[PDB]
């Protein structure tokens, strides 16, 4: 189902995508996983922690 | 020494936030060398103008709640960095918007200077809800390059602290995405000799032609220390 | 004698004798103001004291034959 | 290779070797694009035949 | 929101009772940041009241853990709504649905060892964007109590004390409402009663020097604690019954 | 953690690839023809090492 | 604009074929930008000569084996792409080496011709065992700059490419290895700066300084184009 909806947005079935490295331009030697996430800020910050 | 320059050929600007320019003929491998090194220059180093300080009547803070306001003051901060502007003569101007009624305030309430054009003009800043409802607001617009943050503002100047002056994080570069790609350049029988398509995709201001201009610029003016000494 | 103290321990023998060496001659340039034998290169007494060791200059018994010249010069000078 | 090189050379060599295995070791871990898809947990075809 | 949910975000966003839900269906009379007014619709709208609700949201507020806690209008101006909905979102909450934190392009490759052990490398877009930055309202008290030498004063008044101090003060001696302040700005200023302390000859020598000898009453000021730093959205002043109460107060 | 899988990636080889059985003057040459883009890390290669 | 070039500060130079160049203050960002952008031209663009062809007497192809003479053709040809040449007027020149008794055949018995300089004659090329054995051939050195292989050149040029004609490896930028490294700059109040650092390796018929400044140069003729 998730690689049906990949094809929706004609996007690979991998959800495997070429990047290439900001630094220098070349790409990396493979397709790598990139996606969203939902990422969650914890309460352990490290001006408090220090 | 064979030197091959290449030329500006084509502009296709499909929109003018979004615009190609096709570059032919490059030598094998100075695709990608200009490619990255200007996409770099136009990520970065590029010069804008940015919504630096606001000033709202009835406000002493952005966390504050306005009568007749949909919105709260952070969220209409939010609005004026995102507003596109651009400053012709002068590097500092501070723009007045006085503003009544039942309407969403958009660009165009704000009192355009002699040599300031506010480039979206229906850009949304506030809801108005109520018609008994006014606002009144000082938008200070300076030319940086980048993004300067308000916590590394709040952390540098600091002469003068007037009690009612909300900083904004300022988002001086006017290049939002760059990407440069290689497509064929069938010349004339050069074949391996390629082109490069650099895709900018910038707010308004910043006009696309103008922005690879200035980049080219910058870099050449690093490359005088490589060339002159030594 | 920057990262690596191996050859100022090769030299000696003992990693706490070491210490004991090279901090009897920190203390030297650091109260009594002796001056370095190796170029100082704008580095701490106790590296000094370390890069003194590792040369093969200063040493427990280098120490006792210099402090007894100066203890033995000053006690002739009152006898 | 550090145990043999620590019992040859020293502790100096050992200690720029490490440091060298380290930088080299990032960077070409980068270089490579490395990765983990769904597609990368490859299940035998005759799983429920051995079931 | 989260793109990649379950779907019980918003069954935990309304029951846990942040969210301002609709008691009763209707249009929108009035939508404002502060509050919302709804008029209810006749079927559901009872024949004895006017049948216009209040919902008066809580706006930037402090929590127990000192993070924020603000309630964001989420119906436009004059809607159409049906009863049991989101009027209005709360801090972690987007059209009724759960908000947790945000969603963001990730990709899983190792860079430099700058990802060792789970070390995160995030891009400055983000940090651009204030997306994960997040507010923290604080609370500190200041409080005037009764020593055996005498009662405490809080004046604008104090002993050992520049102008860049007392600057953000006003004339009772409480600092502005809006006023940024840093680690060692007075907030309060509160002066405390003082024996008269035996002054060792040189302090006794350097304040004949000076001339500004210390007086009776010393000090104890609520200042902005060490390195935290920022603006003051709020201040509220609490005086017993017949005690002198301050021009601000 | 990374350094172990980096320096795997580098020294394991793979069937021809880009540029194989071909023959270089040293280490640099084979840094030369990695970074130049004429042979992948895993081209087996005759190499002159002292 | 708060424009902040850096300027060359000391130039260690180890040896005339290894030098270590310092770059600061450079501004933040721009320390991967030229450091990357220059590599790329210094390796695949630079010019320098090298052997292209080479022609054995005795020899038909390259895997063949010759009589009294240690090396098989292939690892010979290997020496021939190491060998350091600089062709100073003209842009091809080939060099005859005929040479024999028990000795390694070394640079210097080639004959040099008016205008071109052999930069290492201790390279070995080939050993001779026996000394009744003799080797003869004809060693073409053409121009040009980065790297070109035999692979990217059969490729390409499907032009003359006749029996016996060995084809060998050309390395003519002179520029061996390059590297270039960033940390960190401290300045007053600038804390994110950074300062480029590369270790380029060249071979000794062009200078290291010289190698870089003619890359930017290079850079800077692309830069024509638009117009400032």
């Amino acid at each position: 189902e998730i690689k049906e909806l990949l094809k929706l947005g004609d996007l690979p079935t991998s959800g495997q995508i070429r990047l290439y490295d900001g630094r220098t331009g070349e790409q990396f030697e493979r397709p790598v996983t990139v996606g969203y996430m939902y990422m969650l800020k914890l309460n352990h910050l490290v001006d408090d922690k220090m | 020494t064979e030197f091959l320059k290449p030329r500006l050929v084509d502009i296709e600007q499909v929109s003018s936030t979004h615009a190609k320019v096709t570059l032919e003929p490059l030598e094998r491998g100075f695709g990608h060398t200009l490619g990255n090194a200007l996409r770099r220059i136009l990520l970065s180093s590029m010069p804008g103008c940015a919504v630096t300080e606001v000033e709202i009547d009835g406000v002493l803070h952005e966390y504050s709640t306005k009568e007749g306001v949909q919105e709260d003051i952070l969220e209409i901060l939010l609005n004026l960095k995102g507003l596109a502007v651009r400053v012709q003569g002068k590097d500092e101007v501070i723009l007045t918007l006085n503003k009544s009624g039942i309407g969403p305030v958009t660009a165009a309430d704000i009192t355009h200077d002699g040599d300031v054009e506010i480039v979206k003009p229906q850009h949304v800043i506030c809801h108005l809800t109520d018609e008994n409802a006014s606002i009144s607001m000082r938008i200070k617009v300076q030319r940086g390059r980048g993004y300067v943050p308000a916590s590394t503002r709040i952390h540098s100047e600091e002469d003068e602290r007037p009690i009612g002056r909300l900083l904004v994080d300022a988002c001086y570069s006017p290049v939002e995405r760059i990407a440069y790609n290689v497509e064929a350049a069938r010349v004339e029988q050069r074949t391996d000799l390629d082109k490069l398509v650099i895709e900018m995709e910038t707010n308004g201001t910043i006009d696309p032609e103008e922005a690879i201009r200035r980049a080219a610029t910058i870099l050449a003016e690093q490359l005088e220390a490589f060339v002159d000494l030594r | 004698a920057r990262v690596t103290v191996q050859d100022a321990v090769e030299k000696i023998g003992n990693r706490f004798d070491l210490v004991l060496v090279a901090a009897r001659r920190a203390r030297q340039m650091q109260v009594g103001g002796k001056d370095p034998l190796v170029p100082e290169e704008n580095d701490k007494t106790t590296v000094i004291a370390l890069r003194e060791i590792e040369e093969g200059l200063i040493n427990n018994q280098i120490l006792d034959v210099r402090e007894r010249q100066e203890q033995q010069e000053q006690e002739a000078a009152e006898l | 290779m550090l145990n043999t090189c620590y019992r040859i050379l020293g502790l100096k060599p050992t200690v720029i070797f490490a440091d060298q295995i380290m930088y080299t070791g990032f960077a070409y871990a980068a270089r490579s694009g490395a990765s983990v898809g769904i597609d990368d947990m490859v299940i035998p075809e005759k799983k429920h035949e051995i079931i | 929101k989260p793109l990649v949910g379950t779907g019980m975000e918003r069954a935990v966003a309304v029951d846990s009772g942040v969210t301002a839900v609709a008691k009763r269906g209707g249009v929108v009379q009035y939508v404002d940041a502060s509050r919302i007014v709804i008029k209810v619709n006749e079927d559901e709208m009872y024949p004895g009241e006017a049948g216009i609700d209040i919902y008066n949201l809580t706006k930037y507020t402090r929590s127990n853990q000192n993070t924020c806690i603000n309630q964001m209008p989420c119906v436009s101006l004059g809607e159409p709504v049906e009863r049991g909905d989101v009027l209005a979102d709360g801090p972690s909450t987007d059209l009724g649905e759960l908000a947790l934190g945000q969603n963001m392009r990730v990709a899983f490759m190792p860079w430099n060892g700058y990802n060792f052990e789970d070390s995160i490398l995030v891009s400055e877009r983000v940090v651009q964007e204030d997306r994960f930055t997040t507010i923290h309202i604080q609370e500190l008290a200041c409080v005037s109590r009764d020593t055996k030498l005498g009662p405490e004063e809080i004046t604008a008044d104090i002993p050992n004390v520049g102008e860049a101090a007392l600057s953000k003060l006003d004339e009772s001696g409480i600092v502005y409402i809006g006023a940024e302040v840093t680690g060692g700005d007075i907030l309060v200023g509160k002066v405390t009663p003082k024996g008269e302390t035996q002054l060792t000859p040189e302090e006794k020598l350097l304040r004949a020097i000076f001339g500004e000898k210390a007086s009776d009453v010393k000090d104890s000021s609520l200042r902005v604690p060490n390195g935290v730093s920022g603006t003051v959205i709020d201040v509220q002043v609490f005086t017993r019954d017949g005690v002198e109460k301050d021009k601000r107060a | 953690q990374d350094v172990v899988l980096g320096l795997y990636y580098m020294t394991r080889d793979c069937v021809n690839a880009k540029g194989e059985g071909m023959v270089l003057t040293g280490p640099k040459e084979a840094e030369r023809l990695y970074r130049s883009g004429l042979a992948s890390l895993h081209a087996r290669v005759k190499v002159r090492i002292t």
